[PDB]
């Protein structure tokens, strides 16, 4: 009957592009946390 | 009609636009732009954090250099003269 | 067993419903709307037609004065002209040269044609809907005609049918309508006793056979020509005759949703919009326990041909392994694909051919044969025609 | 000259309006509502009446078995009783002792009375306005009866009258009504094909002359008595006959605002609620130029007697100095005081006695005689009665 | 007819009672202002 809202296909290919986005977000989140950790180390050092 | 092949990669992805559409792609593009902004914001934050690390050792006196390499690209180049 | 279902208000599209009474074998019913008329009350305000300017013989008073008598008649006009010297076949009708007068009296009446040629001014209030549903019950098509109010019950083949109440209430008619023969117009006509000359309603009467009439035609008598016996007058032409030329297209041609306008009595036929509920009380005599059925195992689905269109443009072959001989229900577990077959016959190690309709190019759908499901892989192609002559799901 | 005025929807109260055509002497018109008709647009759902349990002669099969045939009839009931030994005048009807059967068949039909004795189930949609009203035009009371839609024009004494459209919109009827002879009931009746046994709607038919009928009476056949030929049955009594006893008072007695309920067609007469506009196109033949009238100077107002009540309980004497003999209009410039006199005759150095009605104890009011105003000082006293038998402004 | 929202009469008498209220309000308003004036005098004096 068609006439509906996606999304739908095309798997693989679709994953190829999707995988490119969000990874860098995780990286900068981890780096942010690490910077906080080091900051706390300095706070402890003082 | 307007065959909506699968791929690929991507390629076909844009072919679907014709199939069910006006819209679809524009929203995805906006989402991509938002993702880019998040990526850019992260980088900006990272650079500020890199400053936060090089702070203390920003006054003067020997002490890196040293950890300035290994050293997140500045660190150095920075220690020197 | 009472089966409640909701189908869209779309005429010409067949919809299939699965009736699953616990402990009894499933049943598939195919319903399809036929029509959906709509009749709304109407209180006749008045009727308009061609007018008749009744003018009698002028009273020519030779050597004297005539006087106008105030008469209670529609658009009654009277005038006396001094210094008239009229002529006839054998000479002058009067003896005096300037001492003669002529009484010119006139009034407006309903023409003899008003019984035949007339336009009716109606006031539409509320509308009553009435239809027609086709049901494939026990391998036979049955016709059900009932009011869509959700109260009027109709029993066909020992099964009680309740249609409605309607989801929505739209009508192509306004609060004021005009009817001429077989054409209905959405007109904002002037009220009774407020008609203007030369316009629709210049002459207003209650019924084509009514006694008293309203007339506003702007009738004024003129002075007759030198030595001539005649009643010259200035009057605005028939508003009804003018309207019959400058009315345009009726509701039959201008109404939305493809409305067909019928007359005597006026009403709208064929109109889509909104959904409609249907309650079917299927007798317990048309049900069969499950323990009296079979099963299946190992089934592969192959699609040798598929064309995504409004009709069943797909062919599917399903292989199976049945326990015993019996009837099994066929239904698509995917809302995008629809199967033409409601029930088929199984035996053991055999196959079955089914017709299916879909819109998607890449169609991955699950078909529930009896109580076991099978995955179908299909790569449907586009059809030759972009516009079709029948509706689909 | 067109005069537009708005009066409250209150029957029995006289209202006075000042007609001031520039350049012409003022005119005072007294208007009173005699009755106000609200006719709702009806749609007949069904009609209910007394039912007829059609029972034919029982088929007594001697030395054998009879079989029930499934018939398509309203409330059709069938049963076969084994081991029956019935008796007649000259002895036993059957030869066998226990090998006899009796077929007892029954069905429900509309009684012969349904054409005469019946209750109609209507669905009220929208209603319209329309009523009559009197008015003292040129010192004479005239009766005007027209629809309160603001379109239906009625000409009385060469003056065009347009009544309405109604301000509201309240009706004593609900969306579902029941009509029996001359009584209307606001009932939430069961829908068509959903009637219950012993209740109003146990038998449902489209019209008193209709062919097909709906029946839910809970009819069950019983085993006949020993050696007896009869068809015993258990059935819930007539819902219509029960309702005719347990219906209570109709809208005519229970409706608010003193509503009077009429039938054929069903409508509400005389109902106080909201206001009503009235347009009066007074002919120029009833107007008199101001110049053709007289003036007035030095005016003094003395009130020798006043009693604040619903009627004209106040007497006022106004002294004047007129230029010439002519008719002058009398009207109160204060909305709390109302004058009984519309127009009086003046000459020169004389006086005039007027009757006035007010509610205030201390009344300081301005009276406009012709074109000049005069201040009246009055100290009105309370009346003997607290409750009156006539309405006032 | 009749029936409506006042106020209305009965003149005189009505004025007798009305005149009693609001005068004291004016008094305390004037006194308030006078107190402010004196306060300003003190402020000026300082």
């Amino acid at each position: 009957h068609t006439t509906l809202g996606v999304q739908d296909i095309s798997t693989t290919a679709m994953s190829w592009v999707q995988k490119i986005t969000g990874g860098v977000g995780l990286i900068v989140a981890v780096a942010a946390l690490i910077l906080i950790v080091v900051l706390c180390v300095s706070f402890s050092r003082h | 009609s307007t065959n909506g092949t699968a791929h690929g990669h991507p390629h076909e992805i844009i072919l679907y636009y014709y199939e069910l559409y006006p819209t679809m792609t524009v929203v995805i593009v906006s989402v991509a732009s938002f993702v880019l902004l998040s990526m850019v914001g992260t980088a900006v934050g990272m650079c500020v954090c890199a400053r936060r690390r090089c702070i203390t050792p920003y006054e003067l006196t020997p002490g890196a250099t040293v950890p300035f390499l290994l050293s997140l690209l500045c660190c150095v180049r920075t220690t020197k003269a | 067993y009472e089966h409640v279902t909701v189908i869209p208000n779309t005429v010409g599209v067949p919809y299939k419903t699965l009736v699953n009474r616990p402990g009894y074998s499933p049943m598939v019913l195919e319903m399809e709307l036929l029509s959906v008329t709509l009749e709304p009350t109407l209180s006749l305000d008045y009727i308009t037609c061609e007018y008749k300017t009744v003018i009698p013989s002028p009273y020519v008073k030779c050597c004297g004065t005539a006087e106008c008598k105030d008469k209670n008649l529609p658009d009654y006009s009277c005038k006396v002209f001094t210094g008239v010297y009229p002529f006839m076949w054998g000479g002058a009708y009067c003896f005096c040269d300037a001492e003669n007068t002529q009484l010119s009296e006139a009034h407006v009446e309903k023409s003899e044609s008003c019984k035949t040629e007339f336009a009716s001014a109606y006031r539409a209030h509320t509308a009553s809907a009435s239809a027609k549903l086709r049901v494939l019950y026990q391998g036979n098509n049955i016709t059900v005609t009932a009011y869509a109010n959700g109260d009027h019950a109709v029993t066909v083949k020992d099964a009680k049918f309740i249609v409605g109440p309607m989801s929505s209430a739209w009508t192509p008619f306004d609060n004021k309508i005009v009817v001429y023969k077989g054409d209905v117009y959405n007109m904002d006509y002037p009220p009774f006793g407020a008609g203007r000359p030369g316009q629709f309603g210049d002459i207003q009467s209650r019924t084509p056979e009514s006694k008293d009439v309203y007339a506003n035609t702007q009738l004024v008598l003129q002075r007759p020509a030198a030595g001539t016996v005649h009643v010259p007058y200035s009057q605005a032409p028939s508003g009804f005759k003018y309207w019959l030329k400058e009315r345009g297209a009726s509701l039959q041609h201008t109404a939305p949703f493809g409305c067909q306008i019928a007359t005597n009595p006026v009403r709208a036929v064929n109109c889509a919009v909104g959904n409609m509920p249907i309650s079917i009380d299927i007798p317990e005599a048309a049900f069969t326990r499950v323990v009296d059925a079979p099963s299946l195992t190992d089934m592969s689905c192959e699609v040798p041909a598929c064309t995504h269109s409004s009709d069943f443009g797909g062919v599917a072959i399903i292989k199976y392994a049945a326990s015993k001989k019996g009837k099994c229900a066929v239904h698509s577990m995917t809302n995008a694909v629809t199967i033409r077959e409601a029930e088929i016959e199984v035996e053991g190690n055999s196959q079955l051919q089914i017709s299916f309709s879909t819109a998607l190019a890449s169609a991955e759908f699950r078909v529930q044969v009896c109580s076991t499901q099978v995955h179908c892989a299909a790569e449907c192609h586009p059809p030759k025609d972009h516009i079709v002559n029948y509706p689909a799901s």
